[PDB]
């Protein structure tokens, strides 16, 4: 509603009555999350690699076949 | 032996005892159903470090006469 | 051994057995392994939906009654009720002395005040009990209602025809998927390789230094 | 996804955390319980939790569903494919996404760059 | 403890490390005095629950109940 | 460590009697209205609020679950369909959220 | 260097290890159990390990070092004084540069800027 | 072990968590004939030490003794 | 966590027998000379090295302990004043710590 130029107050109360144990946690999800994040990105960029019998070909090269 | 050093910490077996190492001149004896006094009557605080392994030594100096 | 049922599936375990000899075999356990990359990354493109669809939501200043589930101790108001039966036969056993004898006259004087206090308790607790089971059955039905009036609209927005739009697309892409030969190499998947790289093109920037981006309502697992 | 038949049982067990549970491999034991005849193959029986799947079809087409299959053989059969399956994609994705949790991943206890020694 | 995730070596509460230990109420009259056993049917719901029936009350008015 | 170590941010006293370990009191505790002096105020903003803080409350209670929403856009959809089309900022300044 | 009279017992305390030994007061009980007559003024009692410094010097000068000295309550105001000087130096020591070891620090448990939780 | 910086809660060997157990010797023939205690006795410093005594026969034939 | 955990870095095997919990063998071991054959292999190393390694041996003892030295300045110092002003680089060849 303000933008968070304008939630300072509001940013220290999180510091102030959220337990330690909780900013800890909280401070972890975001850790996480950033791996996981690089671990979904690394599997994309193995999945989207073209190999190298496959260069030049798009959907158009594909048979027209279904799983059976 | 001379009076330990007065050392606030205990630990109670029955009941808190309370005990204060400035109330008495002399620290009265342990009994086994009342108390029990920190370790290190004679004790103080020193820094110490452990000994690397002699393997793990004479790599170290090879690599240091090796640099210079 | 996780995405069992995909691997097992894309090896053709299905609908054929696998060579018997140990060299062929291992070799196709290693030709899925880029499909698997190509499956997991498809189901890490879903659009989010409202999550106050099917779910309230539990940080919500109403539920912050702490309210307790009421119960009938039946189990307890059935034993009091055999005590009280067991005084009563207690008295029957022995009527001729609690009776005739004046002795005893204030237990034959008193047993029934006694006895109807005890009947008194053990029935004030159930039926107190069972008013309030009742009257709070009566209004979680009644909140609920209210409640499903008041978020219906919550179904018109286009994020659930988004969402289901792109489900239709897995389901249409993974059945065009399919086994092209038998070598057992990564090249017996070349077709479904480039069906399932235009899915995820389709819903993400490959050319973006992030092209899965994270959002506190994506898929991570 | 496991790719192979095998897999270490050191490497899905825990390094900094108390191992309660171990991965291990398909019971061929439990095969031989079965009474009625079956054909099964031995290039399928080591690929983790899929014998226990094709002990739950061979059970459910002697047998069906209703008081016939239900019988400690099959049950169990049923029961470990299920579990099975659960566990595996428990510790798959815990391998994924954790892999400095098991023993053998070089983050589990991470070994020092030689420019941190300070020599 | 332990299914609450701490491992437990030995046994007993009598600590042979750096703890305070708990020995049995003395099962004599002066301690018996001044001790009593924690009765676990003390420990209570707060009565403060039983305010939400107020909401009850008033959804039957509205209700016309 | 031992077992029984809390770590406490604000000050406490402990009783010196024997046989006997509490927290006897707190430095400067400050003893507020009674439970009746507080149910008195209070019976007086909520009888006002019965009597002069009713009419126009449908509407304010509409905006009040719709701002209760997880994303944003969620919120105007429902601004716009439940509360008879209100503004993200109008409605954000009624209900008080607004610096 | 404590540079005042007194200090607050948990700021010597350890967060993270077992508190096995306190950094005490001076014990002013021991300065009643000499025999002599001596002049001691209120005003120099609470600074650290100083009393016993200056109760070693009023049982030197009554007595010397030889054999009038040796009894209980000059030995232990000597070895009051010694163990003392001792502790409060390593305790100087380890609060310069260890100081994150002591409850009260900022940084035996730090609490997390803002832009870490990800809001 | 606790003067080496493990603190000890509980006492005793018989572990209530997660731990293996020795319960002892069972003083029956049949276990008594597989196991014996370990003779402290046994454990020795290596010979090579006296080898160090080769320093010594050199070094008193350079001084001339 | 289990008091009697250990994480081996090389392949160990575990003998299969009742009551006993043990490591029978190690994989791949290989056994080498015996103590007989590695005793008549080092007399041949310190025969020539009596015979035939002891003429000019106290220049080089003099170098190998002045690289025994904590600082640099400290061994050309040594070399200076002990080993007739011989150079750090130069001998740093003799003794073989040159690449
Ligand atoms: C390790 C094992 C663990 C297993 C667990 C179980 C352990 C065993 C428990 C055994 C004790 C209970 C015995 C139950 C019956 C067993 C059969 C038996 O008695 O032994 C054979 C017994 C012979 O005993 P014997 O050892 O061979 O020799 C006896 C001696 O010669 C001398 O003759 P005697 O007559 O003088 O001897 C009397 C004899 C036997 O006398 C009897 O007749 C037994 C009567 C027992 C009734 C107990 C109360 C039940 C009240 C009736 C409820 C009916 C509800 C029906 C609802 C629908 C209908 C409206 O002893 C007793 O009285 C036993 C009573 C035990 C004390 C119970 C008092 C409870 C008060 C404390 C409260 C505790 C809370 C639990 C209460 C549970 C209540 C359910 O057979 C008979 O007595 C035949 C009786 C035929 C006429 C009776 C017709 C029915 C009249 C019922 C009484 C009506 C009272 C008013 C109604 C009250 C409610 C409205």
């Amino acid at each position: 509603v303000n933008g968070t130029e304008k939630c300072n107050s509001e940013a220290q109360d999180i510091l102030a009555i959220c337990p330690n144990w909780a900013l800890d946690h909280m401070k972890e999800k975001v850790r996480f999350y950033t791996k996981a994040l690089a671990i979904n990105n690394q599997t994309y960029i193995r999945a989207m690699q073209v190999e190298e019998y496959n260069q030049g070909r798009t959907v158009a090269d594909v048979a027209p076949k279904t799983w059976i | 032996a001379p009076n330990p050093y007065p050392n606030g910490i205990h630990f109670d077996r029955v009941f808190p005892t309370h005990y204060d190492p400035l109330a008495e001149t002399n620290r009265t004896k342990a009994n086994l159903q009342l108390i029990k006094y920190a370790p290190g009557n004679y004790s103080t605080l020193v820094v110490t470090s452990e000994k690397l392994p002699r393997p793990c030594i004479r790599t170290i100096q090879n690599y240091r006469r090796c640099q210079m | 051994m996780d995405n069992y049922f995909t691997a097992i599936t894309l090896l053709g375990l299905r609908d054929q057995n696998l060579p018997p000899f140990k060299d062929a075999r291992l070799q196709r356990y290693k030709s899925i392994k880029k499909m698997i990359d190509l499956i997991e990354t498809t189901t890490k493109l879903a659009p989010p939906m409202p999550v106050e669809l099917f779910m309230l939501n539990p940080t919500d200043p109403e539920w912050d009654d702490d309210m307790t589930y009421p119960t009938i101790t039946h189990a307890t108001a059935l034993y009091k009720s055999s005590a009280l039966a067991g005084n009563l036969f207690l008295y029957a056993y022995n009527y001729n002395n609690f009776t005739a004898n004046i002795r005893l006259r204030t237990m034959r004087y008193l047993f029934p005040v006694v006895s109807l206090a005890i009947f008194g308790n053990i029935y004030w607790d159930y039926r107190s009990q069972l008013v309030k089971v009742n009257l709070f059955d009566e209004y979680i039905q009644a909140r609920a209602q209210e409640l499903v009036k008041q978020n219906e609209y919550l179904l018109e927005h286009e994020d659930v025809k988004r969402y289901v739009w792109w489900y239709e697309d897995l389901k249409e892409t993974l059945a065009r998927v399919h086994r092209q030969a038998n070598n057992h190499k990564a090249c017996d998947f070349k077709d479904s390789e480039i069906i399932l790289q235009d899915f995820i093109r389709r819903y993400t920037n490959p050319k973006d230094n992030l092209p899965i981006k994270f959002h506190p309502q994506g898929q991570t697992f | 996804t496991i790719f192979a038949e095998t897999w270490e049982a050191s490497e899905y067990q825990y390094r900094n955390k108390a191992n309660l549970k171990t991965l291990p491999v398909n019971h061929l034991g439990k095969l031989a319980e079965l009474k009625f005849d079956f054909v099964e193959y031995k290039a399928h029986q080591l690929i983790a939790c899929h014998l226990y799947e094709r002990m739950t079809i061979h059970c459910m087409n002697q047998y069906g569903l209703f008081k016939d299959f239900y019988r400690p053989e099959c049950l169990d059969a049923q029961y470990y494919f299920k579990t099975c399956v659960e566990l595996n994609a428990a510790y798959g994705i815990q391998k994924k996404f954790f892999p400095e949790h098991f023993v053998g991943s070089p983050y589990a206890r991470p070994v020092p760059q030689f420019q941190q020694l300070g020599l | 403890t332990l299914r609450a995730g701490k491992n437990i070596e030995g046994s007993g509460q009598v600590h042979f490390g750096y703890h305070d230990q708990k020995w049995g109420m003395p099962a004599i009259p002066m301690f018996q005095l001044m001790y009593y056993e924690l009765p676990g049917n003390s420990i209570v719901v707060n009565p403060c629950r039983n305010q939400n029936y107020r909401l009850y009350f008033e959804m039957r008015k509205k209700l016309g109940i | 460590m031992q077992n029984t170590t809390n770590i406490v941010h604000v000050p406490v006293h402990m009783g010196h009697t024997h046989y006997f370990d509490y927290i006897d009191s707190f430095p400067k505790l400050k003893e507020g209205p009674t439970l009746e002096e507080n149910h008195i105020t209070n019976q007086k903003i909520l009888r006002e609020q019965l009597i002069s803080g009713q009419q126009g409350l449908e509407q304010n209670l509409c905006l009040r679950n719709c701002f209760k929403l997880s994303q944003k856009r969620y919120i105007e959809f429902c601004l716009d369909r439940k509360c008879g089309g209100a503004d993200f900022q109008r409605a954000a300044t009624i209900l008080g959220y607004t610096k």
